[PDB]
Order: structure tokens, then C-alpha cells, then sequence
């Protein structure tokens, strides 16, 4: 029984550290997986609003500048 | 008299039979004592049987256990 529940809480042991790392590569394969490019098209998409912005904001730079 | 010379004569015989006796247990005791050492060794196999039966089945209890 001693040694019984001793083994066993072990093995339990090893088995939820087993399942930690598996969460834990679960949440690296998450960012890894489409989240870099998701940002990278977001940036891009921004970049082409920046040039959007490239027209009007001459306009506002000219009235400072009478 | 007699009676003593009769009973000493059967003491004879008795004490006969008892050395013959024991030695025979001498020799039931050494021949033990040699196979003891060949006892040991499966003992501790029948052990490490045992309690490789009792971890598996507290894992297997513990994971999903396909038992009755």
C-alpha cells in the first residue's frame, strides 16, 4: 500500500509532466503555425494604408506650412 | 538384574537408532542449506514480478485502464 501509492503518484507524476510539455508544444505550434503570417499581413495591409495616408497627409503638412 | 541387562541391551539398540537418526538430519539439514542458496535468486525475480504487476496495474488504473 506504502510503496503501492508510492509508485503510483510517481507514475502520476511522470504522466501529468508528460501532458504539461504536451500543452506546452501545443501553445508553440499555435504561435508558430499561421500567427507570424497572420501579423506579417496585418503589417502589410497597414503599410498599404500608410500610403493611403501619403496623399492627404502632404495637404495638412502644406497648411502648417501655408 | 536381569531386567536391567534387558533394559540396557534395548538402550543399546535405541541410542543405535538415534545416532543413525540424526545423522540422517545432518545430512537433511546441509542438503536445505545448499539448496537455500539456490532459492534467492528466483525469489527475487518472483518479486520483481510482483511488484512490476502491482506498478502497471496502479498506471493502468490510473490512465485509461481497460480491465472489467
Amino acid at each position: 500500500t506504502l510503496t503501492e501509492e508510492l509508485e503510483k503518484l510517481e507514475q502520476q507524476i511522470t504522466l501529468t509532466l508528460q501532458e504539461i510539455d504536451s500543452n506546452f508544444a501545443k501553445a508553440h505550434r499555435i504561435v508558430t503555425t499561421s500567427i507570424l503570417p497572420l501579423v506579417e499581413q496585418y503589417g502589410e495591409h497597414s503599410r498599404a494604408v500608410w500610403e493611403a495616408t501619403k496623399f492627404w497627409k502632404q495637404f495638412f503638412e502644406a497648411s502648417a506650412n501655408v | 538384574s536381569p531386567h536391567e541387562h534387558q533394559q540396557n541391551l534395548l538402550l543399546s539398540r535405541i541410542i543405535t537408532n538415534v545416532e543413525k537418526l540424526n545423522e540422517a538430519i545432518m545430512v537433511m539439514n546441509k542438503t536445505l542449506q545448499e539448496i537455500n542458496i539456490q532459492n534467492m535468486n528466483i525469489e527475487l525475480v518472483a518479486q520483481m514480478f510482483k511488484n512490476y504487476q502491482s506498478n502497471v496495474l496502479f498506471h493502468l488504473e490510473a490512465t485509461d485502464n481497460l480491465k472489467d
